[PDB]
């Protein structure tokens, strides 16, 4: 038996959000629940804990979320909530509710993602990376720049490196490299196809010497 | 705030070798009720954490008996008997004795391989980007081991910090190497004000930085 978090999504700074988390079967509601969060590319941060009814539903908070977040629950619903208010960009994280039959922090679900951004959907700018201004291998790339929200796909038309995206003042940038033998470029066509579904964009960029 | 210090932060291992991870805490993790609330989690790539060990040395339901936890008070150790590929990820120790509950910074368990020097490519601003008033200069540093590497950007011989954004891949599926991308972002105007653009890498494999540059005026 396990846990399903929900309620996440894209919200603006100063926004508010309510996360929910539902237990499975078994046959007990006398247990403490926690929310733990994880920012992109970072470690685990405990956020909040609520105790069961018998322990007076006592609540404790990470100092990062005090007087901004309320952890709560409803036993008749078999449900735990996280009332998030005065939301800030650094609250961007996967949110996990975490508990134990009788084995602390045992059962973690898949999570719900909360994105606090003031950004608008933005097509990527797609730039070719070609040398130069001589050897056995030739390395090419595409620079995929200033897009929102995340989810781009660079298909090279496997010795491919796909660099994970970085947040640049509100917008995402990633890059992808390909390496082919020199006997194949520029003598024939190498193209990176970039899809950004949220802005309906698909750029095919042929790489020119 | 009990600080949880993991060591090492990165643990290169050969498959089948024994591995050990240490976790130390600011103060004692022994609760007033006598219990010691120290736990070990494995987070695999893309996945949510799994509970491996609770209260120092209690293996979770189904966690293989090659994992064991030991220690007391402030001083704890996770030991993996013979590392399988399924074991690779980030190991977190956690404490739930004192509020606020805290976590270690994580120890990535990674594949040991031979050192490899990076293959460094530099790329000039594309004419497409130049039309739009900007100028990104990009360096790929590909297929190196171990993962530690810094890149320096120099414009006309002087180091530059403004406009640089770095990206590191995870350990490669096949060859267990690491790759990196570095972009210097300027305005078209500032690019046209300078000529010599250099990305300069330093890595275990040579004591001399790897230099790649171009000159704008020749492109």
């Amino acid at each position: 038996v396990q846990v399903v978090e929900s309620g996440g999504g894209l919200v603006q700074p100063k926004g508010s959000l309510k996360l929910s988390c539902v237990v499975s079967g078994s046959t007990l509601n006398n247990y403490a629940m926690n929310w733990v969060r994880q920012a992109p590319g970072k470690g685990l941060e405990w956020v909040a804990r609520i105790r069961s009814k018998s322990n007076n539903y006592a609540t404790y908070y990470a100092d990062s979320v005090k007087d901004r977040f309320t952890i709560s629950r409803d036993d008749s619903q078999s449900m735990i909530y996280l009332q998030m208010n005065n939301l800030k960009t650094e609250d961007t994280a996967m949110y996990y509710c975490v508990t134990y039959g009788n084995h602390p922090f045992a059962y973690w679900g898949q999570g719900t993602l909360v994105t606090v951004s003031a950004a608008k959907t933005t097509p990527p700018s797609v730039y070719p990376l070609a040398p130069g201004c001589t050897g056995s291998s030739v390395t090419l790339g595409c620079l995929v720049k200033g897009y929102f929200p995340e989810s781009v796909t660079v298909t090279w038309n496997s010795s491919v490196h796909t660099f994970p995206a970085l947040l640049q003042s509100g917008l995402y940038t990633m890059s992808s490299s390909v390496t082919v033998p020199s006997s194949t470029w520029p003598s024939q066509t190498v193209t990176c196809s970039v899809a950004h579904p949220a802005s309906s964009t698909t750029v095919d960029k042929k790489l020119e010497p | 705030d009990v600080v949880m210090t993991q060591t090492p932060l990165s643990l290169p291992v050969s498959l089948g070798d024994q591995a050990s991870i240490s976790c130390r805490s600011s103060q004692s993790l022994v609760h007033s009720n006598g219990n010691t609330y120290l736990h070990w989690y494995l987070q695999k790539p893309g996945q949510s954490p799994n509970l491996l060990i609770y209260k120092v040395s209690n293996r979770f339901s189904g966690v293989p008996d090659r994992f064991s936890g030991s220690g007391s008070g402030t001083d704890f150790t996770l030991k993996i008997s013979r590392v399988e590929a399924e074991d690779l990820g980030v190991y977190f120790c956690s404490q739930s004795t004192h509020v606020p509950f805290t976590f270690g910074s994580g120890t990535k368990l990674e594949i040991k391989r031979a050192d490899a020097a990076p293959t460094v490519s530099i790329f000039p601003p594309s004419s497409e980007q130049l039309t739009s008033g900007g100028a990104s200069v990009v360096c790929f540093l590909n297929n190196f081991y171990p993962k530690d590497i810094n890149v320096k950007w120099k414009i006309d011989g002087s180091e530059r910090q403004n406009g640089v954004l770095n990206s590191w891949t995870d350990q490669d599926s096949k060859d267990s190497t690491y790759s990196m991308s570095s972009t210097l972002t300027l305005t078209k105007d500032e690019y046209e004000r300078h000529n010599s653009y250099t990305c300069e890498a330093t890595h275990k494999t040579s004591t001399s930085p790897i230099v790649k540059s171009f000159n704008r005026n020749e492109c």
